[PDB]
């Protein structure tokens, strides 16, 4: 199942040598996270989208979390 | 003290009629030719009064459209200035009704509650109760030549105040 | 509770929000189901409402007589709207997620909360001094330059209108 | 008293509405590891109801002048700002605790320490007078409160700048308070 | 009581109450002595406890040795270099109120054992350690303008190696020297001295060898050798 | 009913995480990622997504 999502992102990103690279990479808290995106987001700055930052966290609780918001983070 | 807990979009359906004129409605039971709220509604919000509120108002309007649906009706069941009037009258009301009645498409085929239909309305509920003045000089009067004299002379110097 | 509160500042008042014909809108007590923090922040919404009800009131009444009051009025319900176009907004926000507090309705308001005291008391001289003819051209005129721009903003529409009367019989006289 | 209580009255605190009591907030039971916390976070509220009260009693009178008023205007786009934040931390607290709020309110405890602390320094200016006191709290060097108050002046010197693009092109001073620098004799 | 207590769980009671003092609210254990600020932990406690409780206060007496450097030298009395050396330094302390938060949400779920703590705050005891370090160096000798800029020059040699600490001491001088930089951009393209403080290198006077005289104490001794063509 | 429940929660996350993804910044890739996440690191898949990304250019 996971490596077939890996073969089907690997695809969406682009071909054989790619997704054999990228199952090497993959056989090689979330209140900190949230804390180091508001400082990169004043590292931007952008305050008000901070705030809705904060709301926006709030809403997706009320409807794992941590990874992610971690993965988001690093894109920037 | 019981009541009948009616549904939210069954009342806009229900002052739509009472808009377009008819009678015998499950509310805005009329008495004594004064449209009045019943006692027993209430929805789920809106604690049972500010509902009898709002109505309240609405029925203030339903007042100038079946005061003026009695008036139509006294004349159909040779003046020739009344039976001339009431044909502008009949003409503005059948206008009026298409918009009240397409409102009613968009109900059965979009979100709509209260708040919305009424300030749609506004620049209807504003040209009506001109009229509750306009027609209040037309009914509060015996011979046919001043009847129909101090009407017609209403209406020029009910204009020239709107210049 | 939202949408019922919605309606209190609209003009429709019920046992939550008693109407009071001196003080005005104000929340009657204390109740269980809410938190007995929030009776205060209501009461600080409840002076808009205020404002609203004594404004549309006095709009309906028309009183005094004379066309420049006539058309202030006609004008007063301009600068009026963007108040009732906000208002219903909030219920489309409160359709969409259940997750809003009276919090996020009270910060909607925001903009009309610091314009209708400052657009209170000219209409509170107008009724108090008998204010009858063209004298209102000036009356709103020296309102007219304040610094809270908002309100710069908003008494020019009315005098903006205003004149339209003034320049009605002048051409017509001319 | 639980833990969930204490950011129950907080949220209220950080607006002028009081276990939490009214000058500091002197909260009155609980650890001692908990009361500290609270009277520290609670020190935005005297710093919020400070602020509100100026406005409001310049608010009433019109002697303040066009200058003032657009000084005290200026203080409700910097509070609208204060009063949306609070609306998004109330959704949370349905989970949010006094360690997280401090993360959270250690920005906003210094915009209400530099606006409750220029409407102090500026009490009794009417008029220009109060534009160039507000200007002399540009000098200040810190990047955060130099681009802050940088912009309250760019409100407040607007009136100054209506008068002084009047009295130029037109030659028509009109000022029923005297403000401008040019004063007309009768 | 932590006498009468277990000794595995009374270990959970001090990484709670320890995990305050660093931020300098007191604690229930773990309290404070009136005013180099020292503490006391408790007569009756574990041995092997204790001694690895004092290892990490170091850190709090850092931090009640920081925070009273900006709560102070942000006045008006001090230059427009004492006040970027105390916002630059106040940067990083939020970034210490940050570091305190993390662990308490790890707190909520057991996962920090007092052993845990004392491998987590060791970058942020070595930081902690340089900023109570200058507002003893700044404080010993009177600093204000140049020569508080001339010590974060030379402590900023002392570190060519640590790559630690010169990242660091890097991020003070080039933070607390922009208002210096920026009235010698009025003095060199322009004419005029604003310096409100008597701070700057050259100051002005009321034929011309007295009107203006090169300061010799407020030279920021990286400019030591350019002092002439700047007057 | 239950069924139909559960996808509208999901429908709903799945809006709230694309509008935190344009605040710090494409729907279809968020999805693959969101379940892989799910499964288990975040490190490792975010290296390989800008590997990827850097061969395309």
């Amino acid at each position: 199942s996971p490596n077939v999502l890996l073969q089907n992102l690997c695809c969406r990103i682009l071909v054989a040598q790619q997704f054999q690279y990228a199952v090497r990479v993959i056989g090689s808290d979330e209140f900190l996270v949230a804390e180091k995106i508001k400082k990169e987001l004043i590292r931007q700055r952008r305050e008000a989208d901070a705030a809705l930052f904060s709301e926006l966290h709030r809403k997706l609780h009320s409807q794992n979390k941590w990874s992610i918001l971690y993965l988001l983070l690093s894109l920037s | 003290d019981d009541r009948v807990l009616v549904t939210e979009t069954q009342v806009i359906r229900e002052t739509l009629w009472l808009l377009s004129g008819v009678k015998k409605l499950f509310i805005f039971q009329l008495i004594d030719g004064k449209v009045t709220v019943r006692n027993n509604i209430i929805v789920t919000h809106l604690t049972h009064s500010c509902l009898r509120s709002v109505l309240e108002q609405i029925a203030a309007y339903g007042q100038v459209v079946f005061r003026l649906q009695e008036f139509i009706d006294e004349v159909m069941g040779p003046f020739r200035t009344y039976q001339a009037f009431m044909w502008a009258l009949y003409k503005y009301f059948i206008s009026f009704k298409e918009e009240l009645a397409e409102i009613e498409k968009c109900i059965i085929n979009t979100t709509i509650t209260l708040a919305i239909v009424v300030d749609k309305l506004a620049p209807r509920l504003s040209q009506l109760k001109v009229l509750h003045k306009v027609f209040s000089t037309g009914v509060a009067e015996t011979r046919n030549v001043v009847r129909a004299s101090h009407l017609l002379n209403t209406l020029y110097k009910a204009i020239l105040e709107y210049d | 509770m939202i949408h019922e509160l919605l309606l209190a500042l609209s003009g429709y008042p019920g046992s939550i929000f008693t109407w009071n014909k001196r003080s005005g809108l104000q929340v009657s007590q204390d109740f269980p189901f809410l938190h007995p923090s929030e009776t205060s922040v209501l009461n600080r919404l409840c002076r808009l409402g205020t404002d609203y009800i004594r404004f549309t009131e006095f709009i309906e009444q028309y009183t005094l007589h004379g066309i420049y009051l006539r058309a202030f009025c006609t004008g007063l319900d301009s600068v009026l709207q963007p108040y009732r176009q906000a208002l219903l907004d909030l219920e489309q926000e409160f359709l969409g997620d259940p997750h809003l507090s009276i919090s996020h309705v009270n910060y909607f308001l925001d903009q009309f909360q610091l314009l209708f005291p400052s657009v209170m008391v000219v209409v509170e001289q107008i009724k108090s001094q008998k204010i009858h003819g063209c004298q209102i051209l000036e009356t709103v005129y020296k309102h007219s330059c304040g610094g809270l721009p908002p309100v710069r903003s908003a008494l020019e529409k009315i005098l903006a209108v205003c004149h339209g009367v003034m320049y009605k019989q002048l051409s017509a006289w001319m | 008293i639980t833990e969930a209580a204490l950011v129950r009255d907080i949220l209220y605190v950080f607006q002028g509405i009081d276990n939490i009591k009214m000058n500091c907030y002197k909260v009155e039971n609980l650890s001692r590891s908990l009361r500290d916390t609270a009277v520290r976070l609670s020190e935005l509220g005297w710093l919020h109801n400070k602020i509100r009260r100026y406005t409001d009693q310049r608010s009433l009178d019109r002697s303040f002048g066009l200058v003032g008023q657009s000084f005290c205007a200026a203080l409700h786009q910097e509070l609208r700002e204060y009063y949306r934040l609070l609306s998004v931390l109330h959704s949370q607290l349905q989970s949010l605790t006094l360690r997280r709020l401090l993360v959270w309110t250690y920005d906003p405890k210094i915009r209400l320490k530099t606006l409750a602390a220029l409407v102090d320094h500026c009490q009794g200016r009417k008029g220009g007078e109060l534009a160039s006191a507000v200007h002399a709290y540009t000098k200040t060097g810190d990047p955060y409160m130099r681009s802050l108050v940088q912009h309250i002046l760019s409100l407040v010197s607007h009136p100054v700048l209506s008068f002084l693009y009047r009295w130029i092109y037109d030659g028509e001073l009109e000022d029923t308070y005297h403000e401008f620098f040019v004063a007309s004799d009768p | 009581l932590p006498g009468t207590l277990p000794l595995a769980s009374q270990e959970s009671a001090v990484v709670e109450d320890l995990l305050y003092v660093l931020v300098g609210v007191d604690g229930r254990y773990v309290s404070a002595q009136p005013l180099s600020r020292t503490f006391l932990v408790d007569p009756n406690l574990d041995l092997s406890i204790r001694e690895l409780v004092h290892r990490i206060l170091p850190v709090a007496a850092s931090y009640s040795a920081v925070t009273r450097f900006i709560e102070e030298k942000s006045s008006f009395e001090y230059g427009q270099v004492n006040h970027a050396l105390a916002a630059a330094m106040r940067t990083l302390v939020k970034e210490h109120l940050i570091l305190v938060s993390q662990l308490e949400q790890l707190h909520r779920q057991g996962l920090l054992s007092l052993q845990k703590l004392w491998f987590y705050i060791q970058p942020a005891m070595r930081t902690m350690d340089i900023l109570a370090s200058l507002a003893t160096s700044v404080d010993k000798g009177e600093c204000l303008g140049g020569s508080t800029l001339s010590l974060l020059h030379d402590r900023s040699f002392s570190y060519t190696g640590d790559s630690q600490a010169q990242e660091l001491c890097l991020y003070l001088t080039k933070a607390a020297s922009a208002p210096y930089f920026e009235v010698l951009e009025k003095w060199i393209y322009r004419g005029i001295i604003h310096d409100p403080y008597s701070e700057f290198m050259v100051e002005e006077h009321e034929y011309w060898d007295q009107r203006y005289t090169i300061v010799q104490q407020q030279i920021p001794s990286f400019l030591q050798k350019m002092a002439d063509k700047i007057l | 009913a239950a069924a139909a429940a559960n996808l509208n929660a999901v429908r709903e996350t799945m809006d709230v995480l694309l509008e935190i993804s344009r605040i710090l910044n494409d729907m279809e890739t968020l999805s693959i990622c969101v379940r892989l996440c799910e499964q288990g690191n975040p490190e490792a898949l975010s290296s390989v997504i800008k590997e990827l990304r850097k061969a395309t250019e």
